[PDB]
RNA sequence: AAACCACGGUAUUGCAUGGCUGAUAUAUAAUCCAUACAAAGGAUAUAACCAAGUAGCAUGGUCUUAUAUUGUGGGCUGGCGGUGUGCUACAAGUAACAAAAAGUACAACCGGAUUAAUUACUGAAAUCAUAAAUAUAAAGAGGGAAUCGCUAGUAAUCUUUAUUAUAAC
């Protein structure tokens, strides 16, 4: 039958095969979000532009829910690690979780970045 | 830049031009008021608090006595030229037209184009 | 809460539920509803966060608060209220 | 001197004064005194019979005061307990109104209505 | 009537700056602009994670590699 | 969603394991901060008993089409008792307000908790987020047995920056 198989990287950088965990529902979201984006901006005006009558405005505010799905929102992206999807303790900056970040920058993997003392 | 290839530099696009105000007066025989119009438009350049970034896109620098102005308005380092060159045109425009001075072969052979506005 | 001059907020989903029930009952719509006849049926409905309007008024609404839909028939001194107050998610 | 039947100190300014009236605190006491032409450097002990009409005919027709405001008040939390909505309900619980007080909620316990 | 240079109100100097310079955008105005004024993200975001293609030409997938040596590793199942 | 297929699992055993970490901490240093117009003090590194800790990730055994993948709302904040780590205060006016009438108010008008009405801001969505302002103006007058930190630019006290849609004590 069908089959789906997990997202790992084999990397030589690692002494292990590295697993992850939903990746994919994210990656969806944020396609959506850059489907339907020059329509949000538009509505977002109006509904903040005062020179409209209320009677207008409140019309346009429907478009935010029949004309775009609800996962089109911006504020339900989360970031997350692109090695193993963690959410929590991500350094932004490098875009991976501060426990892969840590044995990365002893080898000498990421550029620039090395131990601090002062 | 090591990303080059997959990523434009959103720093090859600005542009800056300036101009001494001394050596335009001369040029176009604009009078003393027309001068002083031009100065007051400008004005000292304004940079924000938070990050003392400059946000006018025109000032002035009386230590230098130069004129200066910046163009990032497209994405393109020569269509910012084309912009900026503009402006510093409408500018003399509204200056000499208000206190009209000297006429020297520069304010002529604009005046016959119209300033290209 | 949300900014006056942005209007209330109600949502499309709630709109058309009350726009079948008018077409259903038309008569109580029109004429009931003022004399103080309770309303027909009820409406079940999942929003919680809607605004209850002034044109809301002597409907029995079915409030979700995680097992069934809690009734609440709406008095006048409960518009400007959410939908929400009114049906306890927590009990003791 | 009594204001709605409130007794100022005499050695306090009026401004100052004013403030012990169940409906009037610092900016509001500031305007009324000021209103009727008395600046902060003016004493209780220092005022007459006219400048305390002055100031309760003030009050009276601007302000909501001590019996009509506690009355009012009331009335809008018996609304919320009759309407019974969450926050009616924790009125008449005797518990604060916000979302997590079972570490610190003891004001609200012994200010109960 | 002869209007010295230095005496032209700042209303008519702002008007002829913004004029050609164009006019900006205040902190918190209601006129519409503020969203349509800020850039565009939607594919910064839509390119942010590392998702290389499963089977690339002309080279092995090593992580299928990788698997089919597990199995043969240990004992088979049922 | 993958075709001589590499199904998935925040299911279980940390007493089957890898990796990583808490746990003795003096002394030393071709290391770092600072230094160039006279100086002081720190940081980093230095092999563990503890079957100590481990649904990030990887792994042997066992279990499971599906103990998988998904939509809407609800919960993780829950009317009660105990208590850890912090912030804001009060005895002690060396306080409070402040743009000095070389001052102003008061004599804990010191303290700023709770609740009512109102408005702004972010967001598709704000009763159960935040801020400001008006009214309201609570406990607290230095705290039992007991107990913690530190020995000089240190304790104490004050301001600011960063991680960083809105949202740090
Ligand atoms: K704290
Ligand atoms: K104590
Ligand atoms: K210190
Ligand atoms: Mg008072
Ligand atoms: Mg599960
Ligand atoms: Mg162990
Ligand atoms: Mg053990
Ligand atoms: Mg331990
Ligand atoms: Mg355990
Ligand atoms: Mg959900
Ligand atoms: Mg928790
Ligand atoms: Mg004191
Ligand atoms: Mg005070
Ligand atoms: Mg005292
Ligand atoms: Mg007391």
């Amino acid at each position: 039958t069908t089959k789906n198989f997990r997202l790992r990287f084999r990397i030589p950088q690692y002494p292990d095969i590295v697993g992850s965990r939903r990746i994919d529902k994210d990656q969806t979201r944020r396609v959506l979000y850059d489907q339907h984006e020059v329509d949000r901006r538009l509505y977002k005006a109006m509904t903040r532009d005062e020179s409209l009558t209320l009677p207008v405005r409140l019309q346009v505010q429907r478009l935010f829910e029949t004309e775009m799905p609800r996962d089109s929102a911006p504020s339900r992206i989360v970031d997350r690690c692109v090695l193993t999807g963690r959410v929590r303790g991500l350094v932004k900056f490098a875009g991976l979780s501060r426990i892969m970040l840590r044995q990365l920058i002893h080898y000498g993997h990421i550029g620039g970045v090395a131990k601090a003392s002062w | 830049h090591a990303g080059s290839a997959f990523m434009v530099h959103p720093r090859n696009a600005p542009v800056q031009l300036d101009v001494r105000v001394s050596d335009l007066k001369q040029e176009l025989g604009l009078s003393d008021d027309s001068a002083a119009l031009l100065t007051r438009l400008a004005g000292p350049e304004r940079l924000d608090e938070k990050t003392k970034r400059r946000v006018s896109p025109c000032w002035y620098n009386s230590e230098e006595d130069t004129l200066s102005i910046a163009a990032d308005r497209y994405n393109d380092r020569e269509s910012n030229r084309r912009l900026a060159l503009e402006q510093l045109q409408a500018l003399v425009k509204e200056c000499d037209t208000r206190y009209p001075g000297e006429t020297t072969p520069a304010k002529q052979y604009l005046s016959g184009f119209g300033f290209f506005q | 809460g949300r900014a006056v001059w942005r209007g209330p907020y109600v949502s499309v989903s709630l709109l058309e539920q009350v726009i079948t029930f008018a077409k259903r009952n038309p008569e109580w719509w029109n004429i009931g509803r003022f004399q103080g006849s309770k309303a027909p049926e009820a409406i079940n409905t999942f929003c919680r966060s809607s605004t209850v309007l002034p044109d809301f008024l002597g409907l029995k609404f079915g409030v979700h608060n995680g097992r069934e839909f809690v009734g609440v028939e709406v008095q006048e001194a409960m518009v400007g209220h959410k939908l929400g107050e009114f049906s306890q998610t927590t009990f003791r | 001197v009594q204001i709605q039947r409130v007794t100022l100190p005499p050695h306090q300014c009026v401004y100052m004064a004013l403030k012990k009236v169940f409906g009037l605190g610092g900016p509001t006491s500031l305007a009324v005194v000021e209103a009727c032409g008395i600046s902060k450097g003016v004493r209780v002990r220092d005022l007459k019979e006219n400048h305390v009409q002055q100031i309760t005919q003030f009050i009276q027709d601007n302000f909501v005061t001590e019996d009509n405001l506690r009355r009012k008040v009331r009335e809008d939390i018996v609304k919320l307990v009759n309407i019974k909505s969450r926050d009616g309900l924790r009125h008449d619980w005797g518990v604060s109104i916000k979302g997590h007080t079972s570490c610190n909620g003891k004001t609200a316990k012994r200010l109960r209505h | 009537s002869y209007i010295p240079p230095s005496e032209v109100p700042e209303e008519h100097l702002k008007n002829i700056y913004e004029g050609i310079f164009g006019s900006p955008v205040a902190e918190f105005e209601r006129t519409g602009r503020c969203a349509l004024a800020k850039p565009l993200i939607g594919t910064k975001l839509s390119s942010y994670y590392f998702l290389p293609p499963n089977r690339q030409p002309g080279f092995h997938n090593e992580e299928h590699e990788y698997a089919k040596v597990r199995l043969m590793s240990k004992r088979q199942k049922k």
